[PDB]
């Protein structure tokens, strides 16, 4: 799956249009023109060429249940505004302490906006 | 395209759950079986037609123990709440925060969680998730954490309200509560959105002066907090003149990040005898809802200062009278206001009369509910600690926590970020003297 | 000194890494994770993709 | 032949354009259902300009409705005229705007302003001369200030040279009705000031006194109020929907009320007002008319022009009218108040006459006045937006949604580099 | 010419069997006698006899008498010919062995013969329907015995393996790890689409959505069956987007090896529940992914799908499908393979399933998915760690070895399935280029 555009007709297939209220997946809005042939990257039986740098994620998603997930967790929006410079680093470093909630299908995906007061 | 999902937390919860979806009921005519008797789609506000005339109330009733959300399996309303929407578990989580939002509360999060995406993936424009708590219980300060935490990992930054029962000035039916509450505010000082807070011990006293009631039990409260939740939602509900939605109160309401504890207070409160001599007019019934005995919130509003203060006038309500109430009121120099907010009076004129139940308070053709984040909240935050410190000093009841999953240590980073809340209130005060 | 030896007694534990259960039923119904499939458990082994 | 397109965004917005194509229902002849059922052959001389044709005889206002929440177009769908319009202009979006301006104009309106436009465009290119753009909002508070301003933008891009009216909501002095009304309000004069040709700012205050003092009204509702400033809307398209002598369109009121671009900023008032105990004993004349104009009771703006100049004076009169009292009196009224004018500018006053009154009255009368007395409104929003934000007070939602310091400060200072202009004039 | 047979192997294929044909009888009126009470849409699975009799196109094989020794002293006696039902003498007692080299070479000959018959009064055969468990000998054995000659015979003609799988905790059998890892290396080269429904799945499944708490195999055989009428239904009943059997393989098996799909069903509810539901398209296809109403106990979020084909039978709006398939696309819980872009094969047709005095409700739209999630794998490797807790200790190794087995292929069986494991985690990594 790679949730292609309709171009004119993406009002519909967004997804707070359908009814989607999670945070959903993006939509791929340009889609890239390439030219000739491809080369093959696998084998008969799916096996990948020995050659071919592979990825370094896990096979199977992340999806981090609700046993592995870190407790604690921190929130969503944060935005940096009439914040001290000791509570914005505390936010921070909260975030950034916890990497794999934002590395996830099930993730966090944070806003984090604003500036604190120097 | 106005629906909103309720998840009842805790016996609390569940309770007022009933009270609540009875007045949604009334209201709309929803019999106690979904069945309407018309022979129109205001409802879907609150219910969802399934085509062949049955109205099912969107909500998740949730509480680790059975018995309260059980006598609502069997009761008047039994046929209305689809089973797999009151989720009930099998052991309780005795008034320990630790077994609520670490070991058996991460049991029911899965469940729950699905079903509030059923609820969620029906909706045509939801408007945000009312949860219905008490800081003071395993479930209430427990699941709430656990549920408010995973519900911001899915729905972000959507919107996300806290009707909740404040730990009581004095009373208290607990003897840990302080605990609970401490820990509850801190895991969700940054995942709540605008959490209204209604202490127990207030409403007794509204009742016994104001709506004549001797002795007062949790139905006559569970009762004058549902006609709350009708005035915050009535916009979204029957027609008006100013509507006012649910995302508006987190900006209309909470001023800086942390401060979002706004207080309740409602109006035409009186008690049928005391009303054949009253005139409950716009004016009558705004004052009132400034009066320092009304509040109910036990926190005397007069030591502090208001932030943000937004009315809701439902019923026969000139929109010029209420103008004038709101400027007599910015005149009597007795009510305060912080100088950062030169305009803190928000006001939504609806025109559904307050809907009566057969049981009790009166037929008004007026009534008002402010929402005021007064920084007089700050004692009760104050008191709070004051319990929370007596008991941590000799680590007091810490070993029940410590045996769940709760480090020791995070007892100290929940009453100092409280202590932060703390001085945060006194900034927010504080008026700059340039 | 039994209040201090208390209070030692709780800063000084760590406390379960409790056994991860769900719930699945509305009544409430407890099933223990790591022995359902509903886990990954036998994808981390030493034989995987090996004979 | 000349069009307007009406745009009406927000709940004020809705409500009032409401009012106004009731009103304008009523003048022209249209049922509830669409149909013309009149007296008089005048009625569809110019009925192109806010109602298009359709198929056996239906007209159709021209009108966009922009709410980002779809719950204020339901009960003007459920008025009395509610089976009026286009269904394919009803663009709403589910949603919340939540009075944010940068919800409003930065987000969640960015994705109903392609829907909003595409309607827009289909107006705008179905006409034979299109003149401009009518938008009825409300500067306190989110979508008819954030999304309104948003429209006025783009629309400015797409069509440079058309006039845009912009019936304005202005915040209150005594009492207010959103906590970031300052916010709003410094953030949508900001996009008004540079955009839009012609401003009409109607405070609710005013219309309050105006209810209260004038009509004499025991229980006014929205209704009420909102119906004055529609019979300021329909005063002021009156030359070219009937016929009289000096037409005045609204080209030539922008040309004759703005004498720099960014002085746009009106007062409206309408004055055939009397209450239910005076109408009998009313006097009928166009002096006294001119005397019920010009008087500080019946300003829609909380602006006393006695504490100021009027820079510029406009009436629109609608009756069959001599024209040597209506000279007379407007040549009398500068020649008896000399400190209320400037002197830069001699005879700052215009008129238009037309000849076919509202139906229930012989003589109508509506004034625009461009005066300093502004610099009280804009001031006011001045310290009430610097007490707010000095303490970065309510500005949690205002960054989360993406925008900046700079922001606010801009509108700030380009909201006092419109207040200076309006006080040089006091002291020439 | 849309006809296809049905070769119900094993107690547990007899009894699905049973259930099944009480619906497909129950569907096109065929009563339980073979007598239609006074159109041509049954030569799908019944043939017409010059008697006006509609005989069942199946072949009932079990390598011991009793459960088919049931079926022909049942209610359904006077339907099945009295040679289609075909019965040996002596078990294969839980041991491929005794169903692939011993009891087993000595029916295989007749199951054919009698296949050829059904095969030759069929203009168009769209494919063999087969019902085996991966537990049992004559499951596993015989079904072995007959794919590798169904192969040799009908060569292309597909061959679909509806087959109950060895469960995540629970099981019958002590051999069961053994007989299924052999038959998983036999049947691997030589079938097409296998259909996996676990049992503690649907036993779940039941106290869930139904709340049947204490089940029996006919609650479950009954919900088997509605799974395998919604396969067959465009061959029989009319439609809008029809899928023939030979698309369920197309359009589904990724490379040849994975070729173990697995198995779903929508409105399962209890006609009590079902009063409270809307049972939308969107409520039926979002349920068909829930982790909680998949009928083999595994998380698909812990893993990757590779290809989903979701067939609606009832009043199916064609928008309405297209909105819930747009949905899943856009929800994160649900995650796809790089290699497969487009995902979702779509059978909307018009008949509403039918309901058999049992347990569920009269719907008017049900859908039944069936995705190749590579959270299998945890299956594949629980089994496999099971075979090699015994095969080890060479434990009840003497019993194979003493039927045929030569011990070699227990170890040549492991290495296959090991590469079923290797392929699996490849067959869903991904490149940076
Ligand atoms: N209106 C109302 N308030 C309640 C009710 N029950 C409890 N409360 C308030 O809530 C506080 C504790 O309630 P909860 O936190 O919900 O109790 P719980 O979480 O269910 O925990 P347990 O029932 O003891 O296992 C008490 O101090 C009461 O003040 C109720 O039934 N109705
Ligand atoms: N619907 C249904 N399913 C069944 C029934 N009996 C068994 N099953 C399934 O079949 C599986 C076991 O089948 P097998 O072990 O292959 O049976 P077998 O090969 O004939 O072995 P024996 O009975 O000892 O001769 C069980 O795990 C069940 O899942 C039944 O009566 N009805
Ligand atoms: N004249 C008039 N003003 C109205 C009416 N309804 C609302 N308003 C004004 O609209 C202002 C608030 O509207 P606003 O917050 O902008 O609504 P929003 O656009 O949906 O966010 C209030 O100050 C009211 O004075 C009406 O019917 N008539």
């Amino acid at each position: 799956a790679t949730n292609y555009s309709a171009n004119q007709y993406e009002k519909a297939f967004s997804p707070r249009y359908l009814q989607n209220w999670s945070l959903a997946k993006p939509t791929k809005q340009r889609i890239s023109s390439h030219e000739g042939y491809t080369q093959i990257i696998a084998n008969d039986r799916g096996h990948l060429l020995p050659s071919v740098p592979r990825s370094k994620a896990s096979p199977w998603g992340s999806f981090m249940g609700t046993w592995d997930m870190p407790l604690k967790v921190p929130p969503a929006r944060v935005t940096l505004t009439s914040r001290t410079a000791a509570g914005a680093a505390s936010l921070t470093k909260w975030i950034q302490k916890n990497p794999n909630l934002l590395k996830a299908s099930n993730g966090l995906r944070p806003e984090i906006l604003g500036k604190p007061h120097d | 395209q106005r629906e909103c999902i309720s998840v009842h937390v805790g016996q609390a919860g569940v309770q007022i759950g009933n009270a609540c979806w009875e007045l949604y009921c009334l209201e709309h005519g929803i019999q106690p079986d979904g069945q309407m008797p018309s022979d129109d789609d205001s409802f879907n506000t609150f219910f969802s037609e399934t085509g062949a005339g049955k109205h099912v109330p969107r909500a998740v009733f949730v509480d680790l123990e059975p018995t309260v959300i059980d006598e609502v399996r069997t009761g008047t309303y039994r046929q209305l709440f689809h089973p797999e929407q009151l989720i009930t578990g099998k052991e309780d989580a005795a008034n320990n925060y630790a077994r609520g939002h670490y070991t058996i509360g991460k049991e029911l999060i899965d469940l729950v969680l699905d079903r509030i995406r059923k609820l969620a993936d029906q909706c045509t424009g939801l408007q945000g998730f009312l949860i219905f708590h008490s800081f003071g219980g395993g479930t209430g300060s427990g699941f709430t954490s656990l549920l408010m935490e995973r519900l911001s990992v899915d729905y972000g930054k959507k919107s996300k309200l806290e009707f909740s029962i404040y730990p009581a000035p004095q009373v208290s039916t607990a003897v840990v509560e302080p605990y609970n509450s401490i820990l509850t505010t801190h895991t969700t000082l940054e995942h709540s959105d605008c959490a209204f807070m209604v202490d127990n011990e207030a409403i007794y006293d509204i009742c016994r002066r104001n709506l004549d009631i001797e002795r007062p039990t949790y139905t006559n409260l569970n009762r004058l907090i549902s006609q709350i939740v009708s005035s915050i939602t009535a916009s979204l509900r029957f027609d008006g003149a100013l509507n006012v939605d649910l995302t508006e109160f987190q900006t209309n309401l909470v001023p800086y990040p942390r401060i979002h504890f706004p207080l309740a207070t409602y109006a035409p409160v009186i008690s049928a005898e005391k009303a054949y001599h009253e005139q409950l007019s716009v004016a009558e019934i705004t004052n009132a809802c400034f009066e320092p005995a009304n509040q109910m919130v036990k926190c005397d509003p007069r030591h502090g200062k208001y932030m943000a203060c937004c009315l809701l006038y439902r019923g026969d309500v000139v929109p010029k009278d209420v103008n004038a109430a709101i400027a007599a009121i910015k005149t009597k120099r007795s009510i305060q206001f912080v100088d950062w907010c030169p305009t803190g009076f928000k006001v939504g004129i609806n025109y559904q009369p307050p809907t009566v139940v057969p049981g009790d308070l009166a037929k008004v053709q007026r009534a008002v509910c402010m929402l005021s984040n007064t920084t007089a909240i700050a004692e009760a935050w104050a008191r709070l600690d004051h319990k929370f410190d007596l008991m941590y000093a000799k680590r007091a009841f810490v070993h029940w926590y410590v045996g769940e999953g709760m480090e020791e240590g995070e007892f100290s980073e929940a009453r100092e970020d409280m202590a932060a809340l703390e001085k945060d209130y006194e900034e927010v005060g504080m008026d700059s003297v340039e | 000194n039994f209040i201090n030896t208390n209070a030692a007694n709780v800063i000084m534990g760590v406390a379960k890494k409790p056994k991860p259960v769900y719930v699945d039923k509305r009544t409430g119904d407890k099933h223990d994770l790591e022995t359902s499939g509903l886990v990954p458990k036998y994808i981390n082994k030493k034989d995987y993709g090996v004979t | 032949m000349r069009e307007i397109v009406h745009l009406q965004a927000g709940q004020c917005g809705n409500q009032i354009g409401a009012k106004f194509w009731e009103v304008i229902s009523d003048e022209h002849g249209i049922d509830p259902t669409g149909t013309y059922h009149g007296d008089s052959d005048l009625q569809l001389e110019r009925i192109n300009v806010y109602y298009n044709e359709a198929t056996g005889g239906k007209y159709v206002p021209r009108a966009v409705l922009v709410d980002l929440e779809p719950g204020t177009m339901d009960s003007v769908r459920s008025g009395p005229f509610g089976q009026i319009f286009r269904p394919d202009n009803f663009v709403f979006g589910q949603s919340g705007a939540g009075n944010n301006w940068a919800k409003g104009h930065y987000t969640e309106g960015a994705e109903l302003v392609d829907s909003v436009l595409d309607v827009v465009r289909k107006e705008a290119e179905s006409c034979d001369c299109l003149q401009g753009f009518q938008l009825t909002h409300s500067l306190g508070g989110g979508t008819g200030s954030g999304m309104g301003t948003l429209l006025i933008s783009k629309i400015r891009e797409e069509y440079p040279d058309r006039i845009m009216n912009t019936f304005s909501v202005v915040p209150s002095p005594k009492v207010s009705d959103t906590v970031v009304e300052p916010y709003n309000a410094t953030l949508s004069v900001h996009q008004l000031v540079e955009n839009t040709d012609e401003t009409y700012c109607i405070d609710n205050e005013a219309l309050y006194d105006i209810c209260f003092r004038t009509l004499k009204l025991t229980t006014p509702t929205y209704g009420d109020l909102n119906h004055l400033v529609s019979a300021t809307m329909s005063g002021v398209t009156t030359c070219l929907r009937f016929p009289g002598q000096l037409n005045a369109d609204l080209r030539k009121l922008a040309v004759n009320m703005v004498p720099f671009p960014r002085l746009h900023f009106f007062m409206p008032g309408f004055a055939p007002l009397t209450s239910r105990g005076s109408q009998q004993y009313r006097a009928l004349t166009v002096p006294e008319l001119t005397q019920q104009m010009f008087d500080a009771k019946n300003m829609m703006a909380a602006c006393d022009p006695r504490h100021g100049r009027y820079l510029t004076v406009a009436a629109v009169f609608r009756g069959r009218m001599s024209m040597k009292e209506v000279d007379e009196q407007m040549l009398n009224v500068q020649n008896k108040n000399s400190s209320y004018f400037v002197e830069w500018i001699p005879n700052n006053v215009k008129t238009a006459v037309c000849d076919i009154p509202p139906r229930g009255l012989k003589m109508s009368a509506t004034f625009i006045g461009n005066s300093t007395a502004i610099q009280e409104l804009f001031k006011r929003i001045s310290e009430q937006f610097t007490a707010m934000f000095r303490r970065k007070a309510f500005l949690h939602w205002y960054t989360g949604e993406g925008m900046d310091e700079m922001e606010f400060t801009e509108a700030e200072s380009n909201m006092n580099d419109l207040g200076n202009p309006v006080v040089t004039r006091g002291a020439c």
